[PDB]
DNA sequence: TTTT
């Protein structure tokens, strides 16, 4: 079950990056940091890790934009193991929770996403069937899912010249989730004329299993193309899996209403002792209902809320999740770590707050909060080997690494940029003409401003003088950032002014300045960690240079220039001694109709309409 | 997976020309797409 | 930006 890597070779100093992580799995190090500067193929080495210590491996990503970039990234690195990813099915989702201040009640709401439904269950099959797996995956990793235990068990097994009688595979088929249609053959359903079953695999939507009888024995398990019935392969075994992550027999549900009832009175006890009458009226109605239709129909909304006691397991139980499904000896890499780690620890807070308001309040019974994700000591807990990735590793990296592993050689020896401090006053003026002059080399500039105000004005200014720029407002969503981006990329826009440059995609070759207003103010926005991902913007270009604007020397510009200092100055050795040269990898009326006529271009694009999306385009 | 790998990757390529704008070459290889289903 |  090797791992098969495939158009790249090490360069710069990748060797002797995957070299020292490597060893340090072999070491059993739990804790590795691979420090690679920004552009310097981070997710290259990873792949190689990967590859030498042919352990399955947990990519966790902060954001589903990044994670979906990597997994891309996967699939093509490793074309013939199993690239999977895992990411919450949620194409929309409010959550339920409530708001004391206005006696008023958020309702649930929220769209599944087919497609990464079935990715999630690819992914968990996966780990079942196969060691040579990858996962790339949000923190949705750390959320709730059924027994591992339970899931490997409710397999059912098909192998030729088995015995046993078709409607026998079909009662197995229901107790997992799967849904007998006939005239709507979808994943997640089977399909019956007379000696075939056709089951389409929950973690499939393309292919599926035709398993034909004769008598009470399978003949052969084939796959099929679903659409037409095109045969792509007969198999011997065939493992079919639940239907979903989390499926209550009958038997388990009749006794989690009972202690769901147990539960309830308790709890009505303790409110009214307490003349917290309103709250309790509320309760019971609310778990009552919930109560009736779980009897009827083994199902009620919010049903998840449940979910502890659909378990029959003893309260505080830590949930099962992803980590779960993974073998013992397993590695996880944790993409962008600085900002990773904290968003895998906020998972729990956030949530148990949203839940004892509602709990307060008496939307949900106490045992809600037993439907959570993970604390981070239960995360850690999963910790066999972890190797964090970032230019600038977070506390918690720093604190159990011994010995970080440094990556600085770009592939095509781009360098670290070139700082320029220069005073507060003056900024604006001596800013434009930097502006202007890049301008006129057609490059891009990005200006990082501290706040909406300074952001804002400097945006018009800029305007008014007939440059074109765009103002990313903290509000913009990534869908939006990426439309954006693009537009400075082709030259829509010539500068870009934000707050945080930091949000994601905001690397991009053509821009050749990054301009740091306001560099001394120290804060979150001019940490050591900001800066020097701020400078990371200026490195994809051959003639980057950052100028910071600032009135004296803070720690953290201290830090982050001597930094970005001495990189440069081995990047420069290296480029020297190896004969590398740097190249670079690459009014109101009118408003308002612009943006109607840009939206029904974007939506012929869509529809692959792209002769009405031309005219549209040649209209604006 | 050889031929849909093709396919899937005229998609990606014309999702992308129409990103750039250039929905010329977006509606060429719209064209093309659509005979592979045939 | 992320989750139920
Ligand atoms: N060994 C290599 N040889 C040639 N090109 C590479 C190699 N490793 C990475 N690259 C490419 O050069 C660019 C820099 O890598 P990137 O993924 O941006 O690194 P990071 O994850 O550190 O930002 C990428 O487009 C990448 O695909
Ligand atoms: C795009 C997706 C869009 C919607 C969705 O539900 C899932 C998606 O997954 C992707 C994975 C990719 O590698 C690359 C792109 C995507």
């Amino acid at each position: 079950d090797r791992f098969e890597l495939v158009k790249y070779q090490p360069q710069g100093d990748q060797p002797k990056a995957i070299e020292k992580l490597v060893k340090g799995i072999q070491e059993g190090k739990k804790h590795q940091t691979l420090l690679g500067a920004t552009g310097t193929g981070k997710t290259f080495t990873v792949s190689n890790l990967i590859k030498e210590v042919n352990k399955p491996t947990l990519v966790i990503a902060h954001n589903k934009t990044l994670a979906g970039q990597l997994y891309s990234e996967f699939k093509e690195f490793f074309p013939n193991n199993a690239v999977e990813y895992f990411v919450s099915y949620y194409d929309y989702y409010q959550p339920e929770a409530y708001v004391p201040q206005t006696d008023t009640f958020i309702e649930k709401d929220a769209s599944i996403n087919d497609e990464i439904d079935k990715l999630r269950h690819s992914a968990t099959s996966a780990l079942f069937e196969r060691r040579d797996v990858i996962i790339i995956a949000s923190v949705s990793c750390i959320y709730g899912l059924g027994s591992p235990e339970e899931y490997r068990e409710m397999v059912v097994s098909l192998r030729t010249e088995m015995e046993i009688e078709r409607n026998e595979l079909l009662r197995k088929l229901v107790d997992i989730q799967y849904a007998r249609n006939d005239i709507d053959f979808q994943r997640g359903t089977f399909r019956v004329r007379g000696d075939v079953v056709e089951i389409f695999p929950a973690s499939r939507d393309e292919h599926c299993v035709r398993v034909e009888f004769f008598g009470d024995e399978i003949e052969r398990i084939r796959e099929v193309d679903a659409l037409t019935g095109e045969i792509l392969g007969d198999r011997d075994h065939v493992a079919i899996f639940p239907a979903s992550h989390f499926v209550t027999r009958a038997e388990k549900m009749e006794k989690a209403i009972q202690n769901i009832e147990k539960e309830l009175e308790e709890q009505l006890k303790v409110m009214h002792e307490n003349g917290k009458l309103l709250e309790a009226q509320r309760l019971e109605q609310r778990t009552r209902y919930d109560l009736e239709m779980m009897r009827e129909m083994g199902f009620c909304s919010g049903i998840e809320n449940y979910s502890r006691h659909l378990t029959l397991r003893p309260p505080g139980s830590t949930p099962y999740t992803l980590l779960d499904y993974f073998p013992d000896d397993f590695m996880i890499v944790v993409d962008e770590s600085h900002v990773t780690i904290p968003q895998v620890r906020g998972m729990f807070n956030g949530d148990q707050a949203r839940k004892q308001v509602l709990v307060d309040h008496g939307f949900r019974l106490p045992s809600a909060l037993d439907n959570r994700p993970l604390r981070f000591e239960e995360f850690e807990k999963h910790m066999h080997n972890i190797v964090y990735v970032s230019a600038t590793p977070g506390p918690y990296e720093i604190e159990h690494t011994d010995e970080m592993v440094e990556q600085i050689i770009r592939p095509t020896g781009l360098l670290d940029p070139l700082i320029d401090v220069r005073p507060i006053e003056g900024q604006i003026d001596d800013l434009i003409g930097e502006i202007q002059a890049r301008i006129e080399r057609n490059e891009r500039v990005l200006v990082t401003t501290l706040t909406k105000k300074m952001s804002e004005d400097l945006t018009d200014y800029l305007k008014e003088i007939g440059i074109k720029v765009n103002y990313l407002h903290s509000e913009i969503k990534t869908l939006e950032r990426i439309e954006i981006i693009r537009d400075l990329r082709l030259g829509k826009y010539d500068v870009l002014v934000g707050i945080n440059l930091l949000r994601e995609g905001l690397d991009i070759p053509e821009v050749s300045l990054v301009a740091i207003l306001d560099a001394d103010k120290e804060g979150f926005l001019r940490s050591e960690r900001s800066l020097i991902q701020t400078i990371g913007r200026a490195a994809r270009n051959a003639e980057g240079r950052v100028i910071m604007y600032a009135d004296k020397i803070t720690k953290s510009m201290e830090i982050a220039i001597n930094e970005t200092k001495r990189r440069r100055e081995q990047q420069e050795r290296f480029n020297e001694e190896h004969g590398i040269t740097p190249k670079t990898i690459n009014k109101k009326e009118r408003q308002k109709v612009v943006e109607q006529m840009e939206h029904e271009m974007k939506e012929a694009a869509k529809a692959l309409d792209f002769e009405r999306a031309a005219e549209l385009r040649d209209l604006l | 997976k050889e031929r849909q790998k093709v396919v899937e990757q005229m998609e990606h390529e014309m999702k992308e020309a129409a990103k750039a704008l250039d929905f010329e070459r977006a509606a060429e290889l719209r064209d093309l797409l659509l005979e592979l289903k045939a």
